[PDB]
RNA sequence: CCGAUAACGAACGAGACUCUGGCAUGCUAACUAGUUACGCGACCCCCGAGCGGUCGGCGUCCCCCAACUUCUUAGAGGGACAAGUGGCGUUCAGCCACCCGAGAUUGAGCAAUAACAGGUCUGUGAUGCCCUUAGAUGUCCGGGGCUGCACGCGCGCUACACUGACUGGCUCAGCGUGUGCCUACCCUACGCCGGCAGGCGCGGGUAACCCGUUGAACCCCAUUCGUGAUGGGGAUCGGGGAUUGCAAUUAUUCCCCAUGAACGAGGAAUUCCCAGUAAGUGCGGGUCAUAAGCUUGCGUUGAUUAAGUCCCUGCCCUUUGUACACACCGCC
């Protein structure tokens, strides 16, 4: 029933966020489906072309 | 980052390019050597900053008309402007599109009924003027 | 052909998850005899990912002021702890360290200071580089806390910390802290 | 160096003035 | 800085500049610097090497009786410019990445207009006014004080231990000081005595010549200890011995043997910091007859995190509002 942990690869970096620069928003496409892609805010040093894991499918989508 | 060149180097580079464009070239290590004798530069750092900007500006000049003047580009302009005069004028067209409203004006000036004039059909609809405001 | 600390070839180690393959540096050109190759790894962003992971462990293990420049002692400690983990498990200490890092690195966290909503504020994902950094930091902190006021040696406590993290037994300080962080991130979703 | 210093201002660049040296004539060769 | 332009032409500041660090087996040189090579040696191997291995042992500017400058010293120069390539950008100013390269942001110094009732009259034979000027607020001498303690605060040092302490062995620096106008007081090798602090003789050095090849600490390798207020910590305190000085009591400092107190990582708060940096760790200089828990420098080991933001604290530019202009610690 619960959604399994999946993987998403960063394609683009959408700039910092978090009121202190401590997060960066990145557009990530799921390794399962190349077409399906969302935007998520992540912490730590991120560069385009790296894979990060997701414990949930949807959390957030906004443009600053 | 932090590689902005100031007035002291930019004006000097422009002046020496204007004066010695022929001697100057695309080689940084040769422009730094010609800068030894074409001008008195107190500091080696100043002289090679100037030489680097000179090479950059010459790369720009070889393609386009930079604000720094050059006698070859100036004479090329002075050629293009006074030349490419067409063998036949664009003002000796055999037929001329003339609106009937414009046709009556020549009648008073008794220069109408010329062969080169062709009385057209004026547009009907008066559909000029853009729609007002938004949309 | 390299045999870090004279033994335990590096080429036999396989990285488990795709997310940390580019950031865990154990194989091929990341094959050095010693975890002491000071080479200006902080001069640019994303350069410590090219630093071999044993050297990162060594750098993180010398902390709390009393031993800050003593990197030779830390190299010795890592060498011994590798001997103990090989003795206990029978498998490659580098593989054990890699698996411990994979299992210790948290996958989610919390952030934002918006009046401290529920636990911290709003849940956030973590980058692979921060996963590796926090895993190494948690392992070193767990070993240090385990070996502070007791007879067990730093090498032994580092060994058991890495072993428990690699097997995921939740008997390790790093695993417990990671679980707590994931729990509060879930609450701050 | 009597009425003052000898070194120029460090940011002062003085560019010498060349001559014409155009020479648009036909290629000849002086014999001497 | 590029550009737009009722502005044009300038001046200061920034930058540029000076010193320092990084590279030059390229040049100039070196008995107050060395390296190689050779000759004497000393020790090991000797089966058998022998152009064998070690020597901070002696020599070859003790002038005819070797060369060279890599190491060291320091001068002249060179070298790096966003210069080359790719992308972004008006394709402008520039930005990002990469190659080659020692180096693609090394640190400092200097530093505008205007101002503060900021600090110094206890730096000055800088100084206006005022006070005092012989029972002196001048100056000198003796003694005491500047240290004095129910308490609060700031800069620090040592620690709370086993990533440790003790004992022994081994092993590596760079800054820089050194015999005094007055002015008396230098750095110290070596030998002897003592357990130590020290003492007693002999030198050397006004200095790349002597200390000194600065045998530094940490670190490294072996020993003992075993999670305890314990061999952690060394506060407090007794007794004894030296050194400086005219004088050591309110202990100047140092040495030895005893005492082993709090302290088991510290609340609210809060400081500093981005690469040879923080930190650990010693060594110089200043003060110094005697002296560093201070400061100014130097080396040694040497990281975690970050290449962002305006959230807090502030700063700069523009617009805006103002009843403020002693300028929001305002005004009312
Ligand atoms: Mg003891």
């Amino acid at each position: 029933r619960v959604q399994p942990i999946k993987l998403a690869r960063v394609t683009k970096v959408l700039g910092r966020t978090g009121s202190q620069g401590q997060c960066t928003q990145v557009r990530v496409e799921f390794m399962d489906d190349t077409s399906r892609s969302i935007i998520r805010n992540v912490k730590g040093p991120v560069r385009e072309g790296d894979v990060l894991t997701l414990l949930e499918s949807e959390r957030e989508a906004r443009r600053l | 980052m932090g590689r902005v060149r100031t007035k002291t180097v930019k004006k000097a580079a422009r002046v020496i390019i204007e004066k010695y464009y022929t001697r100057l070239g695309n080689d940084f290590h040769t422009n730094k050597r010609v800068c030894e004798e074409i001008a008195i530069i107190p500091s080696k750092k100043l002289r090679n900053k100037i030489a680097g900007y000179v090479t950059h500006l010459m790369k720009r000049i070889q393609r386009g008309p930079v604000r720094g003047i050059s006698i070859k580009l100036q004479e090329e302009e002075r050629e293009r402007r006074d030349n490419y005069v067409p063998e036949v004028s664009a003002l000796d067209q055999e037929i001329i599109e003339v609106d009937p409203d414009t046709k009556e004006m020549l009648k008073l000036l008794d220069f109408g009924s010329l062969s080169n004039l062709q009385v057209t059909q004026p547009t009907v609809g008066m559909n000029f003027k853009t729609p007002r405001g938004p949309v | 052909d390299i045999k870090l600390f004279g033994k335990w070839s590096t080429d036999d180690v396989q990285i488990n998850d795709i997310s940390l393959q580019d950031y865990i540096a154990v194989k091929e050109k990341y094959a050095k005899y010693l975890p002491h190759s000071a080479g200006r790894y902080a001069a640019k962003r994303f350069r410590k990912a090219q630093c071999p992971i044993v050297e990162r462990l060594t750098n993180s293990m010398m902390m709390h002021g009393r031993n800050n420049g003593k990197k030779l002692m830390t190299v010795r400690i890592v060498k011994h702890a590798f001997e103990i983990i090989h003795l206990l498990t029978g498998e490659n200490p580098l593989q054990v360290l890699v698996n411990a890092i994979i299992n210790s690195g948290p996958r989610e966290d919390s952030t934002r200071i918006g009046r401290a909503g529920t636990v911290r504020r709003q849940a956030v994902d973590v980058s692979p580089l921060r996963r590796v950094n926090q895993a190494i930091w948690l392992l070193c902190t767990g070993a240090r806390e385990a070996a502070f006021r007791n007879i067990k040696t730093i090498a032994e406590c580092l060994a058991d910390e890495l072993i428990n993290a690699a097997k995921g037994s939740s008997n390790s300080y790093a695993i417990k802290k990671k679980d707590e962080l994931e729990r509060v991130a879930k609450s701050n979703r | 160096g009597k009425i003052g210093p000898k070194k120029p201002l460090p940011d002062h660049v003085s560019i010498v003035e060349p001559k014409d040296e155009i020479l648009p004539t036909t290629p000849i060769s002086e014999q001497k």
